[PDB]
């Protein structure tokens, strides 16, 4: 009544706004259980404490417009042409021309051909999972790290008390964010905390400390990136390229960014593109392996184009691994 | 008011991913129109070269900064 | 020297973006090149008409005549003419064209 | 109250709206008391500034159609327009209005082109679907404009402390860390600078996280607030990129950026950008030659971060619309170069 | 009412643009009254040029 | 020489401000230019300017004998004649203004 100050309210962390024409038509499908199931699966795979998901049905928009917004800012705006009937296919190719989004009458005969069938819940949860995986860094704050530490007080009290006295909350949260940015799971917190204790007294730079913590997860990285039997596809770098990259580390007060020369990075990226070769035709998830001291510097060099190809450190590799060099990036 | 919005909606077309497609189409169009002899295509080609190099400058600036 | 449908779409999008950023003349140049190459589609003409209206140019009447003689099923074709006629000083004819547009919108 | 009482001190009201009489009971029909809270709440949700309470008074001393909005008992927006008697207004009047020319007249300057038509013409003019601002609509529009252009005066130490205390239950350790890293004065100044660029405070979590991350490294207010702006990459991108990936740009040449940076003058705080009146005149002339208000996408100027604010105050005098952005401020954006500001 | 009634009897950003047009109009003039008006306008035109220089020098950022 | 009301309003406002800020000479020259160009508001301003400067009676005669729609035309005359040395006739003019009120 023009006497209240502002009635402050905090922004919702995660919001999903779908049309009002599936409020009760898309109810029996159990989307409110599928969302928690996929969130739990993603947490078990990664360990990031994702927030609660608010689902609202808005009649302002029409058709099957769905939007996923992080902190009231839309990050994934999709339109479901699948609203009426049209179930979709994810691996549609020229082969589909031989046997031709599809209607539900074609669903039986296409599932006899056993293709990928994403329903409304499945496509929505796929988009949600992609958003959570590519935006997990925004779900790790100081509050989240403090909650994680308080949850493990009963388990490892002295370990937490020591790691808190060794490194501050800000550095620890930044380390966790950098770890998650490379799809490295936080779930195994014991080894991460032990590495934090062991290496936090020696290194103060965030990059080197997080590289050491990555190297503390040798077997996890090996299992995650090598589905075979100790066979790891590699695209190892030549010594000359590594030295050229390292020559411009530029470790300033805020950020050790490696800006060398735009032409030099263009030439190196051209050499990498010539070497790695194909992109979509390649399977088995090849990984780039380079010297540890520049690993992140290499990753951010190729993150623009090759968001897939991971970058690994020599220290991150445990023994008893048959590293097969697919090709050296020459100069 | 409403008429101006109706004008803009009438002019409006729209689903293309753009990004890489933009730079690829730019290079193809600039090399197609460079061969031309018409005046309108000459002005179009010069405009495309202008945008092709302002974009080359912004790609250089983004490459030059980077904050690991 | 024909254009690909991809290229025609690139030209359409660039013209729309230039119109969306006020550079009416730049959009006009792009859409004029597109129409001089492929005159078949009138969407480029459709937006260059509004671009010319914002550019303050009788030429708008000619483009509106083209749109009326080739796509007379859109009531929008009667706003540009109205604007052109109100820009050229024929206010009474602009009033009549606006009333015709209102009648066609009521029909639609 | 006698001649022995000292003064009976009373604090000035923060926000006051004084409207003429003969509309105490002739007006108030629609809301007049719910529309105001609605628009204030909406503007807060858009921005996050804790706007104060609204004091509404009917004064018979003035005429019949004069309303004034005053901040802290100082008038900031006056206007002798209660729609005349009932003559509703048009906001986008132009030769378009002469297309269907009902009787019109000009008045005081509230903003853009404005003309007034009677209520008998309202039906046929709304058949043309033009914008119709009633008394409530024009009053709330002026209130919203005042709040938007003067929001920096609504962010004090008390307001920021209230915001922090309201979020204590939610993020306690985050608030304690941001308190131990930066003081209240710096935090409030940063919030004021953010709001001065139409950047919403609403998302306080990321602001506090950026404050924690960068408060230990930078002490200058300008650099710290630039880093906090860069911490809102996706918010800025969504706010300005209206279409899928469309970001209009008026990028600066390297030479012009170097010339601007050559006179940062970080002597006694403030960091004022004084190069030379002739040099700034020439640069402004170049910007004017390169860069009109007949636009719809709100193009934004993009320049190097370290001088972004210094550039903004350079063009705030003429191009108050055109925002200025930093390169650090997200990816997957198709920056469209409309033109280089040459030297 | 006093002198306020006298003042009431006397009583009724394109400013710089009208100023420049009027100053160039009156510069062509030849009559004495218009010459005095033109000199007054030039005076104010240059006091304003001085204040524009002061505003350019005065910045806070 | 020809102009429109657009510039005439700029001149009127400048003359009014200069007169209200004790100059009166600048207002006098500006209003002399205004009247020499457009002889058809400015007349009242220049009448008050001449009253505060101190000729005023001759200009006041035009307003009194050709624009009798304003009751203020009898205050200025009074002041003008009080500058000329006619107190009794000034009182008579004040009585005329009271009668027209």
């Amino acid at each position: 009544r023009l006497g209240e100050q502002e009635a402050f309210a905090m922004t919702v962390p995660l919001l999903i706004d779908v049309d009002s024409s599936q409020q009760e038509a898309l109810e029996a499908i159990a989307l409110n259980d599928e969302l928690v199931r996929v969130r739990r699966a993603l947490y078990l795979d990664l360990g990031v404490p994702f927030p609660g998901i608010h689902l609202r049905f808005n009649e302002g928009m029409g058709e099957g417009e769905y939007l996923i917004s992080l902190q009231e800012v839309p990050v994934a705006r999709g339109e479901l042409k699948a609203g009426y009937l049209l179930v979709r296919e994810s691996v549609s190719q020229l082969e589909l021309l031989g046997i031709p989004w599809v209607s539900v009458e074609y669903e039986e005969r296409l599932e006899k051909s056993q293709l990928e069938f994403f329903s409304h819940s499945q496509v929505l949860t796929w988009h949600l999972s992609h958003v959570l995986r590519e935006y997990a860094e925004d779900f790790i704050g100081i509050q989240e790290t403090r909650y994680l530490l308080e949850q493990m007080e009963g388990g490892y009290g002295e370990l937490i008390k020591e790691v808190q006295r060794i490194v501050p909350l800000q550095r620890m949260t930044e380390i966790l964010q950098r770890l998650v940015g490379e799809d490295i799971s936080i779930r195994n917190m014991r080894s991460i905390l032990e590495a934090m204790v062991e290496w936090g007294q020696k290194e103060k730079d965030v990059v080197q400390l997080t590289e050491y913590i990555r190297s503390s997860l040798k077997r996890y990285i090996c299992y995650k990136y090598a589905n075979g039997n100790n066979i790891l596809p590699a695209y190892l770098f030549d010594q000359e390229v590594e030295e050229k990259i390292r020559s411009r580390v530029r470790q300033t007060s805020a950020g050790s960014y490696l800006a060398l020369d735009p032409a030099v990075t263009e030439s190196l990226l051209e050499q990498v593109r010539k070497t790695i070769g194909d992109l979509s035709q390649i399977q088995s998830k090849p990984v780039l392996i380079v010297s540890m001291d520049i690993r992140r510097y290499v990753r951010k060099l190729i993150e623009s184009e090759y968001y897939g190809l991971p970058v690994l450190s020599y220290q991150e590799l445990t023994q008893q691994i048959n590293i097969q060099p697919l090709g050296r990036v020459c100069l | 008011a409403q008429s101006k919005r109706s004008l803009w909606d009438f002019a409006s077309p729209h689903g293309l991913h753009r990004a890489q497609d933009y730079r690829r189409e730019l290079d193809t169009l600039q090399s197609l129109l460079t061969t031309s002899q018409s005046s309108e295509l000459q002005a179009a080609a010069a405009l495309l070269k202008c945008q092709q190099d302002d974009d080359r400058l912004l790609q250089i600036i983004l490459n030059l900064l980077h904050k690991v | 020297i024909t254009l690909t449908k991809r290229q025609q779409e690139f030209l359409l999008l660039n013209g729309w973006l230039q119109l969306q950023c006020g550079h009416a003349e730049r959009a006009c140049i792009l859409l004029d090149a597109l129409l001089t190459l492929n005159p078949e589609h009138l969407a480029g003409r459709r937006c260059r008409l509004v671009a010319l209206l914002n550019n303050n140019q009788e030429r708008a009447e000619k483009e509106a005549q083209w749109l009326i003689s080739h796509d007379p099923l859109q009531a929008g074709n009667w706003l540009c003419l109205s604007r052109a006629q109100q820009l050229n000083g024929d206010l009474d004819k602009a009033r009549h064209a606006y009333q015709h547009y209102l009648e066609l919108k009521d029909h639609n």
